[PDB]
């Protein structure tokens, strides 16, 4: 009992057999060369990149160069030992301020104080059982082992999958390069798996690369049983 | 916990003959719709049909949720009693058909039966390997008792069990396979080179004699909103609690009733009906009322209990009068239960029982004169005089409520009639409804 | 023993081979007219060949205009899918009127089709992966291939797998001693579970054991998929299943109805029709009822005259118990049922006549016959008589209150004064009516 | 016959001993 | 492709009209409503020559006349590669989009971009294919050989398109279509060797095809909108497109047209039930009229006097004059019993029903007497009974028996003024009982 | 209300100590950690598991710090 597969892969017309990544979307959404060199593309006869620099870069409130009392001001607020955070912070995606997030440390003289909130959610994170903020903080997994849950079956799934719609452009390999990049990129496909055991000895101890300099693995939530993690049913 | 409104209700009162007492379990009096109440608790915990809705109408301060109450508080555990207001369905994040799909929904029981094996000993060696980010964790554990040994092998969340508060090699654990469990007996090993990091001052125990495996069938009870929760996407245990779930479809929903109906088939899951309550349901849009008009006629669908304090009313949504502020639709598929106002006695035992439910005591005269007030005024207001009363009577230190409490209670805080009387004796001081107000006292 | 609820007593219209009605068959009592009219509603929806046809249920509170469609529904058998709705559902806080209207336009047509899946299965002997020669490069993964060996019964194969196959090996948590499932059309796993060809008791996961499974490691297998419109269409506007990036961050973020486009419908439809020219998906037509078709508004009824005339839209039962009743949206004009005129002139209505005496004392009959219930004949003809006195459904209601009082009693049969007992505990609209006019405070 | 038990196999990972009398940190 | 399975507008296949503008009494699925038809072949060459643009006509009548279905005659005999687009009324009264912001959207997608590229393309038969790999797989070579109907030849290949081969696996006996500058691999399907199934090509192996390319206005504006990619024009969720990419989409049009690397259709954009809107909208659609790139609007609406949406007065048609003004109003009339007569057995034909003719002229008698569309729903009803009683041509009484059973407006009508006790009225009362 | 039993001051040494019998393959197996801590008069030795070890190297924590 599986969902239906909207996709067209390629399938065998019937001293190891190499099995290559290859569903694609039935539908395609067929679009010219000249849209995407003209307006995406930069070139010798647009101002693609001169006006995403001067959006960007130039006229940005959070330049250290032109800005240094907003920096400050900011600084003062937050209490963060970088003037150049704003910047960063203004100029990168979600995800990527996501997936590299690290705690640093802030200095005292600053405004942004521990809230009430915070510190209840802060006392509790290597607090054992039977302790009383621990047990005043843990019901949902308290309820979570009392009604059983981690045996339960699973009792939906969806009726069709199907992968992203493809955009083509004949005739153009960036295309291809950008798409691929964009549907497979690395770091985020790395956010969302784990590194092999043993591929982590030959990091460490075989290569000498330190452990905090690794790509950072393991952001996937966990399903709720081993049967919800799945859509194909035995 | 708080003496509540309806705290001093604890059931029925009724008969084995569905015969209702005329002082029993907190009620006196209503003895019709006791009965009537009766007869539908038994047809609740019969459990053949489904889908009929019933009315509780009456003036108000009569007893309609209080008969509500008491009929929840007969019918007992692992039977679902939503208890929601009529305003509730009016939310910017659900369609009220939505909100009242979850509101049936949330009165229908699953209950499901399951295989459990416990696991009690002395533990031998636990080894844990995890690797250098401490992702990926397996490990072994060895368990004991007097009699037998074996040696598991560890998972991941068995892993993080075994992390939070820690074992250490000589204390008796406590581990549930289909639930995982944790649970720290003690010790009984004793050691006594102990390094000073920990202040554990784990109580002596025995090491556990005989069989180290035993079987459990175990049950529990769950209803069928959390599971289409569960159901609906990744993480729908977070939004179980968090309330997030956005009109769940209706596919989801089909595929849970057949499976509902393949685990009745198979024995393992049987449904257990309760009832959905909706307090003061006048105040409802007519699209929730074609709503419900429908939804009453499915399988899946609890016994209703209505509650209207309002006569003849203009209905909500619409522009004309309707017999208890609801469509003769709904008039036309429910029977109505009504309630009947009361007399000095009842009054009189209310009041004793509430006294007796709030530990004041009152004396003879103080009840007779409070009987008097709630005759000539409300029954409320009577009510929540008790403990003003109680606590002037420590006010003037002695623990007996007399006459001159209460009629300095009565000085104190006014009623319904006297502040309207009172109000339109001085209609300048306040503000009109054409809000003109005169300030000046000159 | 079973659960019934105003209903599952109709199992059927109940029709002759030339399709005549019966008095009394099937659970339905009367109603020759209407009930030969859905035998003829109910072949043409079989004739498979019409779209856009529309009828109108008229008639009174309690007369059989649900249970018609119910019965049409059980006509068709499950196969063909049959949508319920209501008025009121159509209105939505997260989108509007429209696209909810062919939100439910698009859910009532079905689809068969003949789905290979290449699929590679066994049990997993070894799990080496090898490493890249530099993976701090910001570029490329770590690893660049995972060897597995698989195990079935008579063979034995060793695949070569991709670093994105990888990623959904390792997102179910595999290990060496375990039974899998590579189903190579999406990427998607299947842990089947842990082999019995190693220990069983030595476990603390509560995990299930499977045996080795049959046949060669790499099949070709036919499944048989049920499906509508509808669900390819949320599945290509919201795409899980794949294994790029999006495919995961769309399985975790919140599911949101959304305004489906035009061109979308046009593409799927067209994907549609070249899985039905190669002869293996075949189209079903089905049936979209709404009840309380008044509580629809003006805008939802002219969009509604567009959508009758797609090429696609299936066959649509509307109800409603209205006699002259403005629309809702509109401040003066009335019209029959509720219904504009320019929707009125698209529609078939068809007629529901209230019954007699006898009608409601059989239908009380088999109503208790079918709620496995004993009844007197006097206290028989007083629940008939009741039942032209005050309403079909308040005496259809009242018996369970019979069987309770009578069970009480130590009794099996249902008597007159029991009956005056049910009478006197609980009452109908009537007297709530009468008792609320004669009321001192609002009683 | 007795049945025998899934292969254990753990390369590059860290260890923890709890023994009766003494604990260990196997890392690298 | 385009699947349908009977509509109500299917039978018609065009405008009957000669080649001096002229309509035939019957052509094309059309009969009736002569100078209506030949206003909407002067639309059709208005649309045609492209010259013009930014005009509304407005198409008012009484309903069941024949506006919808000039509507699809217009839409039938402009053919493809013209964006048409219909909506209703009511698609515009959105939750996530404003009305004026949806009516810009449903404006510019009427207005496409026709662009000529050319891609070289290889597709042939696949006769033998060798794979040489190492122990670690670092180097990779490998020869192709495949043919057309015509010629054969060799291919030695790199190591990439070992790559895209061993992926999408292509055997022997196989047709695939291979192209060169994006490493796209498409299968086909198998060949005429029985040892799907489509034919060998023929001609040369290595063809240089060009393609016609069509985009709307608005798939370019959402494109050219960097908040959100390609995707939102099929989930929908565009959200608010600003206006200064508008600009520049506008400028860069007319700067693709002065170049010669593209060329502007025009299309139509149909509002049907355009009386369901309102002043709001109307008011932003008397000044988008104006615009460059605005297409012929059609309207089309059948209230007479009838209250303005969003004001308190009455207006004809339901619109203001202003509106009015600039629109020029084509008007439909009623029907005769002999056009009836033909409609109703051009959808006898249509829908693959036998009729006798007094049966015929029966149904054309209660068409002229109660409504076209009860005539026309009739006829499908009556084939069903015909078939329960296992016969072919349906005869008088069996569109008697339809009638009997099937109700229509008026008569239904008059059995509610009849019984509305029996019924809820506007106050909400009604009787259940039967006695008393 | 709570107790909260602590444990704070400048860090005097902190020498994790290897095991009499290492393991074969691994490196620096670890028996205990002795951490030396200081305060206003006050100074005493600690002896602590070996998995907090990991912890203390988590948090960066080097000699002279409180
Ligand atoms: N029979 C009874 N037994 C106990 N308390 C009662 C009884 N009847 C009325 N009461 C009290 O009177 C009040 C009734 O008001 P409420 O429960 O809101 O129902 P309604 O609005 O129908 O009168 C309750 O607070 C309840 O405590
Ligand atoms: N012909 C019939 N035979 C048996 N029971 C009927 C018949 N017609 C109506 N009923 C009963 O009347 C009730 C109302 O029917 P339904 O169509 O669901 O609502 P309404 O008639 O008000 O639209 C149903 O519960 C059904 O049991
Ligand atoms: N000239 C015509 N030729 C063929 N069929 C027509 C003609 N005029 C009207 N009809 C039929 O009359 C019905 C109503 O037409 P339509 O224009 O859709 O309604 P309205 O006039 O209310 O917009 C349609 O089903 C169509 O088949």
């Amino acid at each position: 009992d599986s969902p239906f597969s909207f996709t067209t892969f390629g399938k065998t017309t019937s001293k190891f057999t190499d099995l290559i990544y290859s569903s694609r979307n039935p539908i395609k959404y067929s679009l010219p060369r000249l849209i995407y060199e003209d307006l995406i593309l930069p070139n010798y006869n647009n101002d693609v990149d001169i006006a995403n620099k001067l959006k960007n870069v130039k006229f940005n409130i959070f330049n250290p160069s032109t800005n240094y009392e907003l920096c400050l001001f900011l600084s003062k607020l937050t209490g963060e030992p970088s003037l150049n955070e704003f910047f960063r912070v203004s100029t990168t995606p979600l995800l990527k301020r996501v997936i590299e997030r690290t705690n640093g440390p802030k200095n005292t003289d600053s405004l942004s104080f521990k809230t009430i909130t915070q510190e209840l959610l802060e006392v509790t994170r290597n607090a054992p059982s039977e302790g009383v903020m621990a047990s005043l903080l843990n019901v949902e997994k308290h309820a979570y082992e009392r009604e059983y849950l981690n045996c339960i079956q699973r009792g939906y799934h969806p009726n069709v999958s199907a992968p992203p719609v493809t955009i083509e452009v004949l005739g153009s390999s960036h295309v291809t390069n950008s798409i691929n990049n964009e549907l497979f990129d690395p770091l985020i496909s790395q956010a969302l798996s784990d590194i092999p055991a043993i591929t982590q000895y030959n990091m460490h101890v075989k290569k000498g690369i330190p452990v905090e300099d690794f790509p950072k693995t393991g952001l996937f939530p966990e399903p709720l049983n081993k049967n919800f993690s799945s859509n194909i049913s035995m | 916990s708080l003496i509540a409104a309806h705290s001093h209700i604890t059931g029925l009162g009724l008969d084995e003959n569905l015969q209702p007492r005329p002082t029993s379990e907190g009620m006196v009096g209503q003895l019709q719709a006791r009965r009537a109440a009766g007869v539908i608790l038994k047809m609740v915990q019969n459990g053949t049909i489904a889908g009929r809705a019933v009315l509780v109408a009456g003036p108000p301060s009569t007893g309609k949720t209080a008969l509500a109450m008491g009929v929840s508080q007969s019918l007992g555990k692992d039977v679902p009693f939503t208890a929601i207001a009529g305003s509730e369905i009016f939310s910017l994040e659900l369609s009220k058909t939505e909100a009242l799909t979850q509101a049936f929904r949330k009165s229908i029981g699953i209950k499901i039966k399951e295989e459990t094996e416990l696991i009690e000993g002395e533990v031998v060696e636990i080894q844990i390997d995890r690797s250098i980010t401490g992702g990926h964790k397996q490990g072994k554990l060895t368990i004991k008792t007097t009699d037998m040994e074996t040696i598991y092998e560890l998972g991941n969340k068995m892993i993080d069990g075994l992390t939070k508060e820690k074992v250490l090699a000589g204390d008796v654990i406590s581990i549930d396979k289909a639930s995982g469990k944790i649970t720290k007996l003690g010790r009984s090993f004793a050691r006594s080179r102990d390094y000073d990091a920990m202040g554990a001052d784990t109580r002596f125990v025995q090491c556990p004699e005989g069989e180290l495996q035993k079987r459990k069938t175990v049950v529990h009870t769950v209803s069928l909103h959390e599971i289409d929760v569960i159901n609906s996407r990744t993480q729908g245990f977070l939004a179980l609690f968090t309330g997030d779930t956005g009109e769940i479809r209706s596919e989801v929903r089909d595929q849970i009733n057949t499976k509902v109906a393949e685990w009745k088939e198979e024995g393992k899951a049987e449904i257990v009906p309760g009832v959905l309550f909706i307090d003061e349901v006048h105040m409802l849009d007519i699209e929730c009322f074609s709503f419900i008009n429908r939804a009453l006629e499915d399988e899946f669908a609890p016994i209703v209990m209505m509650a209207t304090n309002r006569g003849v009313s203009k209905t909500r949504g619409t522009n004309y009068k309707s017999p208890h502020g609801l469509p003769l639709d709904l008039l036309d598929r429910s029977i109505i239960i009504t309630t009947k106002s009361y007399n000095e006695q009842e009054i009189k035992t209310i009041l004793s029982i509430r006294a007796q439910e709030e530990e004041v005591e009152l004396s003879s005269d103080a009840l007779d004169l409070l009987t008097k007030t709630g005759v000539e005024t409300s029954l409320r207001y009577s009510s929540n005089l008790i403990s003003v009363a109680q606590q002037i009577a420590m006010k003037r230190k002695n623990n007996t409520v007399e006459v001159e409490d209460v009629k300095r209670a009565y000085l104190l805080f006014l009623d319904s009639a006297r502040s309207v009387k009172y109000v339109q004796e001085n209609e300048s001081q306040y503000i009109d409804d054409q809000g003109n107000v005169q300030i000046s006292i000159a | 023993v079973t659960r019934t609820a105003a209903h599952t007593h109709i199992k059927g219209l109940g029709l002759d081979e030339s399709g005549v009605a019966k008095r009394v068959e099937g659970g339905f009592v009367g109603q020759i007219e209407a009930r030969e009219a859905c035998g003829v509603i109910v072949d043409l929806i079989k004739a498979k060949k019409m779209s856009g046809r529309a009828i109108l249920l008229a008639g009174g509170p309690s007369t059989g205009k649900t249970a018609l469609a119910l019965a049409i529904s059980q006509e068709l058998g499950p196969k063909v899918p049959f949508c319920p709705l209501v008025g009121s559902e159509l209105y939505s806080v997260e989108v509007k009127k429209t696209e909810t209207l062919m939100e439910n336009f698009r859910r009532a047509i079905g689809l068969r089709i003949k789905e290979t899946k290449e699929v590679y299965e066994g049990e997993v002997t070894e799990l080496t992966p090898e490493d890249a020669e530099n993976p701090l490069g910001g570029y490329g993964k770590t690893i660049s291939h995972v060897i597995v060996g698989l195990k079935s019964a008579k063979g034995t194969k060793t695949l070569r797998l991709d670093p994105t196959i990888y990623e959904s090996i390792q997102r179910e948590k595999v290990s060496i001693g375990d039974v899998i499932y590579i189903e190579a059309n999406t990427g998607a796993v299947k842990r089947v579970g842990r082999s019995d060809a190693y220990a069983t008791e030595f476990d603390l996961e509560t995990e299930e054991y499977v045996p080795l499974p049959k046949g060669e490691v790499h099949k070709k297998k036919e499944i048989v998929q049920d499906v509508t419109l509808h669900d390819l269409d949320v599945a290509n506007a919201r795409p899980q299943g794949g294994q790029d990036v999006i495919s995961m961050m769309g399985q975790l973020l919140k599911p949101k109805k959304t305004e489906i486009t035009e061109k979308l419908r046009q593409e799927v439809n067209k994907v549609v029709a070249k899985y039905i020219d190669q002869g293996v998906a075949e189209l079903i037509p089905g049936v979209l009822f709404i009840d309380e078709v008044n509580m629809l508004d003006i805008e939802i009824f002219t969009y509604l005259n567009k959508a009758l005339e797609s090429n696609i839209a299936p066959v649509v039962v509307l109800a409603s118990n209205r006699g002259m009743t403005t629309v809702r949206g509109t401040e003066d004009v009335i019209s029959p049922h509720g219904v504009p005129p320019d929707l009125i002139d698209r529609l078939l209505i068809v007629r529901t006549l209230p019954y007699d005496k006898d009608e409601i004392r059989t239908i009380i009959e088999r109503r208790a016959t079918v709620e496995r219930l004993q009844v007197e004949s006097s206290a028989l003809d007083l629940l008939a008589t009741m039942g032209t006195e005050t309403s079909l459904r308040y005496a259809l209601q009242l018996l369970a209150p019979c069987g309770i009082l009578a069970q009480t009693s130590n009794r099996k049969e249902i008597v007159v004064n029991d009956v005056n007992e049910a009478k006197l505990l609980f009452l109908d609209a009537k007297r709530s009516t009468k008792i609320l006019e004669t009321s001192a405070n609002y009683l | 016959f007795v049945k025998p038990r899934r292969p254990y196999n753990s390369e590059g990972m860290t260890r923890i001993l709890r023994r009766y009398e003494e604990d260990l940190f196997c890392t690298f």
